[PDB]
């Protein structure tokens, strides 16, 4: 078994490649001692080419990630030769040697787990790099790029420098731009990213993403207020890196549909502690979409409404507190005022009305439910939501 | 002694697919003035015998295979054929007259004709408007069933049609119908566009496409405010076929199907009806009128000088 | 993604390359996302034309290395895009003058046509519906005529050429292959069976009309013989990113193109050229593969391209004037 592997490996390092791969994973000390023939291999070539070998270096680097992922203190230092073995060869500009480095760094930095001080700095600058030149680049190296940057923002947690994130979130920044792909696959690894990024436990770094986040909302829902001839507003949660920009309707509408969307990774949280909180920015700062912007984009309204909803449904609509317990003591009248307001309205949409009215009903069924919740029937929004629904 | 005369389960050919006229309606007519007629226009696939039959005596929750109308079957898509053939006929009980139409210019047509003028071409198109001026000549509204947004090429078949007509002129209300919309239709910023582009395209048409039909009151958008419109045509868009909060539904943007189908269903039926010839009419008179127009335009004048040109 | 006017004027990277000419033109509806633009992003597998990006007329040339295919996209007043702008600018600023407006928008479109219809080896033609229009059988019927008229004064302007022999002589590369793409729109293997139908159905249609010919020289573009050339899009949730920024929220809450065109390419491209004709005595047709340089030099000089005009408008509204 021990030179078996090595007609594999020899047959493989020349759309078959999938087959080797998993019969050689499925097959299974030699491999510590293995794995140097082929880091010398990398370092010679790239020591000769300062161009056709960049298919064998490729082939070379699928098998070596294939034979790791077939299976503690040498990580660091092969991770840091792949790194830099791959960054020396910054001449002929290679698609398939690039994807199969970050496929190979990937899986290294995951093998290990985040509980260590691994050198972070020369991670950090080589995604940066590839990050700032994958603009019109193929379908698989994008993919792989925002792969890599999710597994390198998971790994390092809590140790990120606040220049990290503050550069990534910007208008100038390439990762607002390949959100508009056609393609689904990059949508939906670009909302992982936006995810792992959401996910972190570090208030600090935190604070500057979300606050970006809610100035381009802010930017972007003053473009729509300004082409549709009228004042801006929101300008409590205003950035000064969106101070002058210019969003088309479009544009505009998605990309608040997809900030919303992601809201919803700190939104659906199961317990974050950030000044304007979520349920307030979507019941009481965004309160200008009902006003008119509901009439000709519905969709934003009804995306407000949808996350609002999820967000509440998954804490009982806040009944029981009608620290957190006391902070949430004033949010069960806050979410029956709204439903009144609104149902109450004569400008409303069939799924925004549909979708009122399934929150109502939820929200009436479980009032009595409980032989607790009797003093909740002499409050003002009581009679308002009962005259709304009603009317 | 008052009972009805009869009622109609299934409609009829009132002209056979050879242009040839059938006189066998007036078993179902009746003395009885202030009649009301409706007809159709469309491509291939565009869905006119569908709405058709949902407009006349049918309803959204029942059963393709016993509308009124023929509709096409699943089997003669695959093919890419045509289902209607010539003109076909029904009354309603509130004694409203349907007339169906053929495809115009549609290669099922052409194909079926290749094996069997100068080239089997401008037959097709003298059938089409043919059918266009007598749908314009008897008929009290025609509406055009489009299945893509800007064809381009009816509006100038259509201005050809009517200036090619048989005969104080009379002008049938002309309405536009957006079949298989989706929700990028379903927006005021596009419902602009698409009624200036309506109004500019159709500035010298003499025909009363505006000012009646008007979706804009019919609560089809609650905030939109009238004046928001330069100038409302009467266009209409009919969609595609259509705890508690994980059983929450898509979100699709538009009203649903059946509302739409009853709201045009209404206003089309509490429109008006003017007089066409220069005397009052009844059913079995207009069955008369109709019949001697499609006559006359058989043997027409005007059509021949079209021919010579192509 | 450069227009074709600026890009005659100014190459050295790929200076002599065998590469392939792919016209895209036809119909498109009011939308967002444009299907030449899906269409080309597509089959570059790359973004080439972002998203939320007198005269209606516009010629985009967009070239790829990686493949070493020249893209010639055709915009005119089919498209709704330059149908909204014309109508937005013809309501602020007659019977008679409406007329001439059209008819002068139709010719320029005719000539852009009859341009690419000369200088492509492959094109291909668009359509919102399965169904396609009859009329297109009529538009060919009088563009055909049309380059009769303007053939020996299109060979005068490039005698001066590097292009070769044939090329001289036909005025064009090598007869031109074109393609038919259609959407589903909702309708409906079947597909196989549709596009079979589809096919039959347009090869009677052109052959009754005497457009498609035994003989691969008059005819100006022939169909395969063997091979398919009806394509048809299914739907996707593509379109319409908002409804698809709208599904991913709620879940969270909670052949092909490329080969179909290839299979043509690959026989351009390995200098194999077309051979269609089946009319009991086929004859060989003639076939260049140019370089960028060497293709450069006759479309400049067919682009600049006195008589034209004169002979342009002797061919449509033409019918409706006359008979008014
Ligand atoms: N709004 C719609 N939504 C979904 N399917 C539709 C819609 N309208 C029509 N269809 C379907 O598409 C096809 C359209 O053909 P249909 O029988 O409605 O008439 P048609 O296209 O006018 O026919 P003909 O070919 O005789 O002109 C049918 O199969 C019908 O069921
Ligand atoms: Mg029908």
């Amino acid at each position: 078994f021990s030179t078996n592997f090595r007609d594999t490996v020899d047959i493989l390092v020349g759309s078959l490649t999938q087959q080797v791969s998993g019969w050689l994973q499925s097959l299974e000390a030699f491999s510590t001692t293995l794995l140097g023939q082929f880091l010398e291999d990398m370092e010679a070539y790239a020591e000769d080419l300062s161009s056709v070998s960049l298919p064998k270096l490729a082939a070379l680097l699928r098998v070596f990630s294939t034979v790791v992922r077939s299976i503690a203190y040498v990580t660091d230092v092969l991770y840091r030769v792949m790194r830099c073995v791959t960054a020396a060869n910054q001449v002929f500009f290679s698609e398939a040697v690039l994807t199969a480095a970050n496929e190979c760094v990937g899986v290294l930095l995951g093998s290990l787990d985040p509980s260590m001080t691994i050198h972070c700095d020369m991670v950090i600058t080589y995604g940066l790099d590839q990050l700032e030149n994958c603009q019109t680049c193929g379908t698989d190296y994008i993919i792989s790029v925002l792969n890599l940057l999710t597994l390198i923002v998971e790994q390092i947690n809590t140790k990120l420098p606040s220049s990290f994130v503050e550069k990534l979130f910007i208008p100038s920044s390439k990762l607002l731009f390949l959100r508009y792909h056609k393609e689904k696959e990059v949508v939906a690894v670009a909302h992982a990213v936006y995810q792992a990024v959401l996910s972190l436990k570090n208030i600090p770094v935190l604070e500057t993403a979300y606050k970006l986040i809610l100035g381009e909302m802010t930017c972007a829902l003053n473009n729509l207020l300004h082409s549709l001839q009228l004042p801006e507003a929101c300008s409590e949660i205003k950035h000064e890196a969106f101070k002058n920009h210019v969003f088309n309707v479009d544009n505009a509408k998605f990309v608040v549909i997809f900030d919303l969307s992601a809201l919803t990774t700190i939104g659906n949280a199961k317990n974050w502690a950030l000044s304007p909180t979520v349920f307030a920015l979507l019941s009481k700062n965004l309160m200008i979409v009902h006003s008119d912007l509901a009439v000709h984009f519905p969709a934003i309204q009804y995306a407000v409404l949808y996350t609002l909803y999820s967000h509440c449904t998954r804490h009982d609509h806040f009944i029981s507190s009608s620290t957190v317990t006391t902070a949430t003591k004033k949010h069960f009248s806050i979410i029956l005022n709204l439903l009144g307001i609104l149902l109450k309205k004569d400008n409303l949409n069939q799924d925004t009305r549909k979708l009122l009215m399934t929150w109502a009903l939820e929200a009436a069924v479980l009032m009595r439910k409980s032989e607790t919740y009797a003093p909740l029937f002499s409050l003002p929004s009581f009679h308002k939501f009962c005259k709304g629904l009603l009317a | 002694k008052l009972l009805p005369p009869e009622r109609m389960k299934h409609s009829i050919k009132l002209v056979d697919d050879q242009m040839n006229w059938c006189d066998s309606a007036i078993e179902y007519l009746l003395d009885q003035t202030d009649v009301l007629v409706v007809g159709v226009l469309g491509l291939q696939g565009t869905g006119k015998s569908m709405v058709m039959s949902l407009l006349s005596a049918n309803t959204p929750e029942e059963d393709q295979r016993t509308y009124v109308f023929r509709a096409q079957s699943a089997e003669m898509k695959e093919r890419g054929g045509n289902q209607t053939s010539g003109i076909d006929f029904f009354i309603t009980q509130e004694r409203i007259v349907f007339l169906d139409t053929q495809p115009i210019l549609s290669p099922s047509i052409l194909d079926h004709l290749i094996n069997n003028y100068n080239l089997p071409h401008t037959y097709v198109e003298m059938q089409s408007l043919q059918i266009a001026a007598f749908l314009f000549t008897v008929c009290h509204v025609v509406i055009v069933v489009q299945d893509w947004f800007t064809d381009l090429s009816l509006y100038r078949f259509l201005q050809t049609a009517e200036m090619v007509k048989p005969s104080t002129e009379y002008y049938p209300h002309l309405v536009f119908l957006q079949n298989k919309a989706r929700r990028e239709d379903f927006c005021p910023r596009k419902l602009r566009q698409m009624h200036l582009m309506i109004d500019q395209l159709m500035a010298h048409s003499h025909l009363r496409y505006k000012g009646t039909l008007s979706m804009l009151q019919c609560n089809v958008f609650p905030g939109l405010p009238p004046d928001f419109l330069d100038s409302e045509v009467n266009l209409f868009l009919v969609p595609f076929m259509d705890p508690l909060f994980s059983l929450l539904p898509g979100y699709r943007g538009h009203p649903s199907f059946q509302s739409l189908v009853s709201k045009l269903r209404s206003q089309v039926m509490s429109m008006a009806r003017p007089q066409l010839s220069h005397t009052i009419l009844t059913e079995k008179n207009w069955f008369h009128y109709a019949a001697r127009i499609w006559d006359g335009v058989r043997k027409s004048s005007a059509l021949a000088e079209y021919s010579r040109l192509l | 993604p450069v227009s074709l006017r600026d890009l005659l004027m100014g190459e050295p990277p790929w200076r002599e390359d065998e590469i392939c000419v792919v016209g895209i033109f036809g119909k498109t509806a009011l939308r967002l996302n444009s299907e030449k633009f899906s269409l080309v992003n597509t089959v570059c597998d790359r973004q080439v034309f972002p998203l939320f990006r007198q005269d209606y007329s516009l010629l985009q040339a967009y070239y790829s290395q990686e493949s070493k295919v020249l893209y010639l996209l055709l915009t005119s007043i089919c498209d709704n895009s330059q149908l909204l702008r014309a109508c937005r600018a013809l309501q602020s600023g007659p019977h008679a003058e409406a007329h001439e407006f059209w008819k002068h928008q139709e010719k320029l479109q005719c000539l852009s046509l009859l341009y690419l219809f000369s200088v492509c080896h492959i094109l291909l033609l668009v359509h919102p519906t399965c169904s396609f229009d009859i009329t297109y059988d009529r538009v060919f019927r009088a563009l055909d005529g049309l380059r009769q008229k303007v053939l020996p004064l299109l060979k005068t302007a490039i005698k001066d050429c590097p292009v070769g022999k044939d090329w001289k002589l036909n005025c064009r590369p090598c007869p031109p292959r074109l393609l038919f793409l259609f959407q589903l729109n909702g309708a409906l293997s079947p597909k196989r069976r549709l596009q079979h139908a589809l096919e039959d159905q347009i090869y009677r249609i052109f052959r009754k009309s005497r457009v498609l010919t035994n003989q691969s020289i008059n005819c100006l573009f022939t169909v395969p013989a063997n091979q398919a050339f009806v394509y048809i899009v299914p739907g996707s949730q593509e379109e319409d990113p908002v409804g698809m920024l709208l599904d991913q929220l709620r879940s969270h809450c909670t052949f092909t193109l490329r080969e179909f065109l290839w299979q043509h390419v690959e026989l351009v491209l390995s200098k194999k050229g077309f051979d269609d004709s089946v009319g009991r005595n086929p004859q060989p047709s003639h076939f260049e593969l140019p370089t960028y340089q060497k293709w450069i030099s006759a479309a400049s000089k067919l682009y600049e391209v006195s008589k034209i005009l004169s002979s342009i408008k002797v061919l449509f509204l033409d019918i409706d004037t006359k008979f008014s």
